[PDB]
């Protein structure tokens, strides 16, 4: 086509989606990870995670307001990944890399899994 | 704005 | 912080949100523009438009499944802007620039209004 | 991935 493109549009959209999350505006699901609860937008979760994409395209699960993750999932690892989904920034540290990679594999977040594997290979 |  | 960032994350999120729109997945509102109807995600509309941000943060309007725009609004201008919201690409042409700018002013989409004013100033 |  003969379209023009606004370079910063996608970043500005995600920044605004994160502002809505911070003020709990139009969040439509709670993700339960052991004793912790995380409110989010189903569409953002689906856009970032192969697991949430499969869950919310399911004709029965699409209508659930609460999703319980596998008990092996670490709440801090999930929190770091939820922040990444809404900001593009990943708080990857020596103390959390194993939990973050295990959570990203479960959530089917391929680019996160890839950088975790590379950071782990560098330290061996 | 750019030409994509 | 000591975060790393994935450059393409915001673009990939928006691409996936547009795929959901194309398959009518988790769309939660219809925007009526005269005889035309456009299905969309309230969160994406709010992230792109000052008008939709004000509408869906309203305690009564946040619960509406149908929003009727002002009858002066052109359906093609709205369609071009809805596409821009979900892709960052604006199909700006000599034949549609006036309708697109008028719609972007009504929707409170400042960057679109700015490029329209510049393209109009160049042709005078 | 970059250092932002
Ligand atoms: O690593 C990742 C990230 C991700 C996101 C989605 N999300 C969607 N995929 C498609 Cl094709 N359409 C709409 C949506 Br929402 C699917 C798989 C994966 N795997
Ligand atoms: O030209 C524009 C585009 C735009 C988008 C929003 N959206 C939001 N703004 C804020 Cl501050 N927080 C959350 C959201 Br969603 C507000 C105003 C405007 N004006
Ligand atoms: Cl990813
Ligand atoms: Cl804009």
């Amino acid at each position: 086509d003969s379209c023009i493109q606004f370079t910063r549009h996608a970043s500005d959209v995600l920044l605004n989606l994160n502002r809505l999350r911070s003020r709990d505006i139009l969040t439509d699901v709670v993700i339960v990870v052991s004793r912790e609860q995380f409110r989010a937008h189903k569409t953002v979760l689906m856009a970032c995670s192969g697991l949430f994409y499969s869950i919310f395209t399911d004709q029965l699960k699409c209508n659930l307001s609460v999703i319980n993750l596998d008990p092996e999932i670490n709440p801090e690892g999930f929190c770091i990944l939820l922040d990444f989904m809404y900001t593009s920034r990943l708080n990857l540290r020596e103390g959390n890399i194993m939990a973050v990679m295990a959570t990203a594999m479960y959530l089917q977040m391929e680019h996160v899994v890839d950088t975790c594997r590379k950071f782990i290979k560098a330290s061996e | 704005w750019v030409i994509p």
